[PDB]
This record gives structure tokens, C-alpha cells and sequence, in this order.
């Protein structure tokens, strides 16, 4: 799809001065991001936008 | 304050209470009279005498 | 009046 | 066909015949002919020769083992045989049923036991319920101690509470060594809970030394894995009373019963294989020829042999040949040197025979800790709320306390409320510990010719030390039970329909009105009824025809129109008119309170705490935390 607005203008201005090249892709789950305890385990896992960043996506 | 405000004139109590506490008789440490005094006070409360005394 | 400290409708759950 | 092998006991010739007899016991959906062998002594060559000859001359599909005098290094030979000949075996008992973690790749052992970490989980479960959290770890120089010391630290980070660890010690507890060094090391310690991992002989040596250096009295507690404890039918000397362990299900069955369970598992596996393909695979027992690359047929059979159930007992084997999700049972040494069950474990929830850890002594008369007591209470919605534990994780939601409605069998509810928060704060300030249990009989108190029921009765007959909750103060109660300072002030109040100028109003003073006869409340066997009767006879006489079940039905009756007036306590009534369907109201208000008293913490007479916890209650009332609790728990809309 095509995106535009506040954060996109900020992103263009940010990318101009530092010479990186972006590839914008939206979120999968659609949730802002929280910490959740997966059943049958105490090792906490991050769900939502906070996971896509932490794993390496 | 509540006695004098409604008693004389022209004075008002602002809002209501914020820190609540009671009134009680004072006696020296571990004196042998306290139990009977409390048993009399509770009996007075149950009779209605402190009620008759209060209106008076 | 939906206050921030505590509303009785918010503090005590209601039906509507 | 199947195979059976015995080892190293009282010669079970009659038991061998009993096992051989039921060729058609018909309890299994199969008719595989059973046979039996038996080795005189246990040794590598002996075992190899007997098994190789048997399966090479018998054409067997499965073989079930039965262990011996409990010597180590026996399961390895069986794993070797299974890996070579590709013949699945199964152990049922003894030392051979101890988990061999990194088994050979292509083998199929299927030994019934429990791993070390899984067996430590139940120990950290039982530690949680009694809230000891001392963690003095002792592990001998055993080939497996490096795994125990890592598993304990791994489970330490897979639980809620901090688990403050104190000291971990490894000492040479073998046959030969310097006793003085270990004496010095053991004499220098202080921790109310010990967890030790050793072997049977090492356990005996360690416990003898500990008994020498004063660590076995009624103060400390020991926990050991099932590797120790030996026979389970001959507890030796120097074993401390109260030693705790966790054994698996079927720690009391018979040998023949366990062999029967093994044959049942084999038969069910074969039958379940038939319902897919329809034939029991042919054997491969060329022990002398030793052939065989990877074989997909026996691989499919083994893959199918993992899972199995049997009338309540499920034996689900993990890839590693130890079963997963068993129903472990905790055991402990009773006061007469005899193992006894204490707590079950089914589906991740622990149970306990006792609400407290019964603690013994040298002369065997049991003692109760000074900083401990038993609290009673019961249900009143604004102050005491009972909630069944949710199916989330067994334990109750935080900021709640475990409570039980006693009556031997129990279901652990949990209690939440106002007085419960007060109790938590009191336990935090006065430095004591408690257990909370609800009452069974009449709600609050009465005297039917000296038979006092309720919390007042439970305190007067010396079965408890306090009684917290909705308990008012009056002259007749305070005669036999002491009381602290009040923290919530109540009285008598009248709720009506949204008409009277007090109790002394002629509508209540004179029940002689013709067309309308007014109607009353007075939940009987309660606090107010005593005063109402003893101070007004005619009202008591006319008050028989009054609705009396609870503070629940009275609201409905008032809203319907079958009652004209309700008389009850103040703190509950004025709260009940907080969040109501519409707005029903009471008379003038707090100006209409009769016999103004307060709630109180009931206590045993001449109790050393009374003075201890009156000051704390006064301190709490002083700085306004009670007002915060009031606005958190006692607020309404209308
Ligand atoms: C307290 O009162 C009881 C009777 O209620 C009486 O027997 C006792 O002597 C009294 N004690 C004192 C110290 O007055
Ligand atoms: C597991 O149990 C199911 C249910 O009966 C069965 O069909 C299956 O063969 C068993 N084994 C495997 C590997 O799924």
C-alpha cells in the first residue's frame, strides 16, 4: 500500500541527513507491543511490535 | 466546635471531619480497674443512658 | 464526571 | 510373544509360575504367548548370554526387565543390547529405572522414571506452599552432582519468588576420607532448610555426621531426591524424622502387578499399531551376526510405541526414554519410622495432608512455633470475600491469601477483603506468621446454654488465637473474650424504601396500629437481635414475622414491597446503599446510629499479643492508611 503523514515526513528528513536507505514494512500482529508469559514456561516473551524488533525482523 | 456553632450564633463548621478519633478515660499502666471501667462503659452504651445523657 | 483520581462508577463497576 | 526376566531377590519360583500361568488373561486386546527366564547372578557376560540366547532361539517381539538388589551400571548394558539388536526393552523397578540421560542414538530403552529437574520441581513446589526459602544446598562428590547443581540453579530462575540462596557445599562423603574437615564444614552453617543430593551410603554417613554436629533437631528440615532413601521398605538409623522425598506413582504396588502393567503397555502398543497397518513386525535377533542399518519398519513401530494410556494411568514417554507428566507423590518419615504419603501432585497443582508442617522433637512430643497462630473468620461481602482459585496456574492471584473452609478432605479457596488487608499489614509489622481458616457453625456468636458457636466459640474453647472480621463489641461477649481497640465504628440502623423518627417512634414503640402493622428485619442469631430483645420485649414479641435469611433477601423483599423497614448493622447497611439498583435510602443518616460501637480483633484472654497488636492498630489509625483502605473498599455511587 502507500503510506504518508507525520512520522513518514520525519523519516524522510531523518534519512536525508544520514544517508541510510529505508525499507518501510508494517507490523504483523497489529498490537503496539507487550510482554507475555507463554503457557508452560516462565521465560517471558515479547509479543507485538516489540518482538519484531527484538528478534531481528 | 459543633456544640458552640449551633449553640450561640453566626458561626459555621467548614465541610466535615478528615481525621477521626475517640474520647477515653486515662489510667496508669496495667492498673486493676480498666476491665471493670470498660465493662461499665459498654453497658452504658447498650442501655441507651449515654443516649439520654447525650440529648440532655 | 469521569475524574482521574477515582470515580465511583469507575471504582465500583456498574452495568451500563 | 513377550519376555520376562527377574533378578536378585528371594527366589521367585512361585512368582515365576504365577507370571507364566495367565497365557490368556484376556485383559489385553492381544493373545501373545508369555514366557519367562531368570539369571542367577547379575553380570555383563551372564546377562549378555542369557538375553542373546533367549531372543535368538525364541523369536520374541518385546522384552520386559525387572531389577535387582539396586546396584548401578546395569542400565548401560541393556541400552547396549537394545542399540545393537534393535529390540525394544522395558524396565519397571529397582536401580535400573534411573534416568540415563544421553542414551545411544538408535536405541529404544523406555525406562519408567523421572528426570532430576522434573523431580526437583515438586520440591520447589512444596517449598513454596510453606514459604521457607532458606536454600542450604549440600551435594557430595558423585558423578552426577554437576547436573544437580545446574538443575537447581536453572529452576531457581523459573519461579516467582526470589529464592534467596544461602550456601552450597560439596564435601567428600565417601568410604575413606578426613572426617574432621567435613565435621568443621558442617558445624559452621545456619539455615532453616537443607537440600542434599547423595547416595545411600553417603546419605547414612552424612546424616550420622549431622546428628553428631547438631543439625537434626526440631529446628531444621531436610529434602532429598529419590536416588537416596534406598529400599523404601527398610529405613535405617540416623535418618532424621521428617525427611521428605518425592516418589512416583506405584511406590507400593507388587512386582507381579508391575510386570502386568508392562505387559499391558506392550499389548496396547501392538494393538494400536494394528489399528493402522495391521501386523506385529517380525523380530530381528541375530545377536551373533549383529546386522542392521537404519530400519524404517521397527522405527515406525517404536514411534508408535511412545504414547499409551491405561484406565487413569497415562504413560507418555519423551524422546529421551523417561516418561513425561507423571503423577508424583510426596512421602515423608512419620513419627514411628515408617514412610507415609503427605502430598499428591496431578496436573501441575500440589496438595498437602497438613495445613502446617507438623514439627517433631527428641522425646517425640510435637511443638508449635512461638511466632505462629491460627486465625478464624467467615464471609461478609464488604470485609471478607472468598474466591475459588482460577484455572490459570493453580496458585491464587497475588494480593490474596490461601484459606480453607474446614469441617479431613479440603479444597483450598483464597480470601480477599478489608480485614484481610489489615491482617497482612499486621503480619508485616508484628513479625508473626498465620494460617487462616473459615468457620462452619453459626455465623458470629450466641449462647445456647453455654454452647457458643461461631468465631467467638472457636476462640473461647481454645482452638484459635484470634478471630478477625465483622465482629462487633458488646458487654456479654467481652466477658470471656478480650478485644483490641476498634478500627471500624458501627451501630444499629434502619433502611427503608425511597417515615420514622427513630427507634423510640411509636411505630416501633407501640405495635398496636390497626390497618398497617409495620415490618422489620433482624437477621436472627446475630449481633443486634440480642440488644433488641433484651431492651424491648414487645418489639421482640411482634418481630417473629420478619424476613430472615441474609442481608441479600432483605434487599429484594424491600424492593418488592413485602417488608416496610430493615434493622441491621451500620457499616454494612450504609455500604449496601452505595451501589444499588436505583437509590433506596435509610433514615436521617449517621445521626441515626444506636448503641455506637466498633469492630474489634477478638483474642484469647491474657494473651501476650493483645498489647503487641493494639499499638500497631493505633499507629495505623493515626497516619491515615485506614482512610485509603476505606476509599478503596468502601465507596459507592449513590
Ligand atoms: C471488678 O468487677 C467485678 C464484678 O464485675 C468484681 O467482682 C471485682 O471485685 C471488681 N474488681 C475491682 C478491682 O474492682
Ligand atoms: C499417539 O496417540 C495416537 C492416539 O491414539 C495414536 O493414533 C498414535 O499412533 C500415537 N503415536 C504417535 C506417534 O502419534
Amino acid at each position: 500500500q502507500c503510506c504518508y503523514g507525520f512520522c513518514i515526513d520525519l523519516l524522510i528528513k531523518l534519512a536525508r541527513t544520514m544517508n541510510f536507505t529505508y525499507e518501510v514494512h508494517l507490523v504483523a500482529d497489529g498490537k503496539f507491543g507487550t510482554q507475555e508469559r507463554v503457557n508452560n514456561s516462565n521465560k517471558k516473551e515479547w509479543n507485538g511490535m516489540m518482538g519484531e524488533l527484538l528478534s531481528g525482523q | 466546635l459543633e456544640f458552640e456553632a449551633s449553640q450561640k450564633c453566626d458561626l459555621v463548621t467548614t465541610g466535615e471531619l478528615f481525621f477521626r478519633s475517640g474520647f477515653g478515660i486515662g489510667m496508669r499502666k496495667d492498673s486493676p480497674w480498666k476491665q471493670n471501667v470498660s465493662l461499665s462503659i459498654l453497658k452504658s452504651h447498650e442501655n441507651g443512658f449515654m443516649e439520654d445523657l447525650d440529648k440532655t | 464526571r469521569i475524574t482521574g483520581i477515582n470515580d465511583p462508577r469507575l471504582r465500583n463497576p456498574s452495568d451500563k | 510373544t513377550v519376555a520376562v526376566v527377574f533378578s536378585s531377590s528371594g527366589p521367585p519360583q512361585a512368582q515365576f509360575r504365577a507370571r507364566l500361568t495367565p497365557q490368556s488373561f484376556l485383559d489385553l486386546p492381544l493373545e501373545i504367548q508369555p514366557l519367562t527366564v531368570g539369571v542367577n547372578t547379575t553380570n555383563p557376560s551372564s546377562l549378555l548370554t542369557q538375553i542373546c540366547g533367549l531372543l535368538g532361539a525364541a523369536h520374541v517381539h518385546g522384552i520386559v526387565f525387572e531389577d535387582n538388589v539396586d546396584t548401578e551400571a546395569v542400565a548401560q548394558i541393556l541400552d547396549f543390547i537394545s542399540s545393537q539388536t534393535h529390540v525394544p526393552i522395558l524396565s519397571i523397578s529397582g536401580g535400573s529405572a534411573v534416568v540415563l540421560t544421553p542414551k545411544e542414538p538408535g536405541s529404544a530403552f523406555l525406562q519408567l522414571g523421572v528426570s532430576l529437574e522434573q523431580q526437583l520441581q515438586v520440591l520447589f513446589k512444596v517449598l513454596e506452599e510453606y514459604d521457607w526459602s532458606a536454600f542450604a544446598v549440600i551435594t557430595s562428590l558423585h558423578p552426577g552432582h554437576a547436573l544437580f547443581l545446574e538443575g537447581v540453579r536453572a529452576v531457581a530462575d523459573a519461579s516467582h519468588v526470589s529464592w534467596r540462596l544461602l550456601d552450597v557445599v560439596t564435601l567428600e562423603l565417601g568410604p575413606g576420607g578426613p572426617r574432621a574437615r567435613t565435621q568443621r564444614l558442617l558445624r559452621q552453617l545456619d539455615a532453616p532448610v537443607f537440600v542434599a543430593y547423595c547416595s545411600r551410603e553417603e546419605a547414612e554417613v552424612l546424616f550420622a555426621e549431622a546428628a553428631q554436629a547438631g543439625l537434626v533437631g526440631p529446628g531444621h528440615v531436610w529434602l532429598v531426591p529419590n536416588l537416596a532413601l534406598g529400599s523404601t521398605d527398610a529405613p535405617p538409623a540416623t535418618f532424621p524424622v521428617g525427611l521428605i522425598s518425592v516418589v512416583t506413582e506405584s511406590w507400593r504396588l507388587s512386582l507381579r502387578q508391575k510386570v502386568r502393567d508392562g505387559v499391558a503397555i506392550l499389548a496396547l502398543g501392538a494393538h494400536s499399531y494394528w489399528r493402522q497397518h495391521g501386523t506385529l513386525p517380525a523380530p530381528a535377533g541375530d545377536c551373533r551376526v549383529h546386522p542392521g542399518p537404519v530400519s524404517p519398519a521397527r522405527e515406525a513401530f517404536y514411534r508408535h510405541l511412545l504414547n499409551v494410556t491405561w484406565e487413569g494411568r497415562d504413560f507418555s514417554f519423551s524422546p529421551g526414554g523417561y516418561l513425561v507428566q507423571p503423577t508424583m507423590v510426596v512421602i515423608a518419615l512419620n513419627r514411628h519410622r515408617l514412610w507415609e504419603m503427605v502430598g499428591r501432585w496431578e496436573h501441575g497443582v500440589l496438595y498437602m495432608k497438613y495445613p502446617v508442617w507438623p514439627r517433631y522433637s527428641a522425646s517425640l512430643q510435637p511443638v508449635v512455633d512461638s511466632r505462629h497462630l491460627t486465625v478464624a473468620t467467615l464471609e461478609e461481602r464488604p470485609f471478607v470475600i472468598v474466591e475459588s482459585p482460577d484455572p490459570g496456574t493453580g496458585g491464587c492471584v497475588p494480593n490474596t491469601v490461601p484459606c480453607r473452609r474446614q469441617s479431613a478432605p479440603y479444597t483450598k479457596l483464597c480470601c480477599k477483603g478489608f480485614c484481610i488487608d489489615i491482617l497482612k499489614k499486621l503480619a508485616r509489622v508484628v513479625k508473626f506468621s498465620y494460617d487462616l481458616y473459615l468457620v462452619t457453625n453459626g455465623k458470629h456468636g450466641k449462647r445456647v446454654r453455654g454452647v457458643w458457636n461461631g468465631m467467638i466459640g472457636e476462640v473461647y474453647y481454645k482452638r484459635a488465637d484470634m478471630a478477625i472480621g465483622s465482629l462487633t463489641i458488646n458487654e456479654e461477649r467481652s466477658e470471656i473474650v478480650d478485644f483490641s481497640v476498634p478500627f471500624v465504628e458501627t451501630g444499629i440502623s434502619v433502611m427503608v424504601a425511597r417515615t420514622v423518627s427513630g427507634l423510640s417512634d411509636k411505630k416501633f414503640q407501640r405495635p398496636q396500629d390497626q390497618y398497617p402493622p409495620f415490618r422489620f428485619g433482624t437477621v436472627p442469631n446475630g449481633s443486634t437481635e440480642r440488644n433488641i430483645r433484651s431492651n424491648y420485649r414487645d418489639m421482640h414479641t411482634h418481630m417473629v414475622k420478619f424476613n430472615q435469611r441474609s442481608v441479600e433477601d432483605a434487599l429484594t423483599s424491600l424492593k418488592m414491597g413485602k417488608l416496610d423497614a430493615f434493622i441491621y448493622d451500620a457499616a454494612v447497611l450504609n455500604y449496601m446503599a452505595g451501589k444499588d439498583e436505583g437509590c433506596k435510602l435509610v433514615t436521617i443518616g449517621s445521626g441515626k446510629v444506636f448503641a455506637t460501637t466498633g469492630y474489634g480483633i477478638a483474642m484469647q484472654k491474657d494473651s501476650h499479643w493483645k498489647r503487641a497488636i493494639d499499638l500497631a492498630l493505633l499507629q495505623f489509625l493515626g497516619d491515615g492508611e485506614t482512610q485509603k483502605l476505606e476509599t478503596v473498599w468502601l465507596s459507592g455511587i449513590c
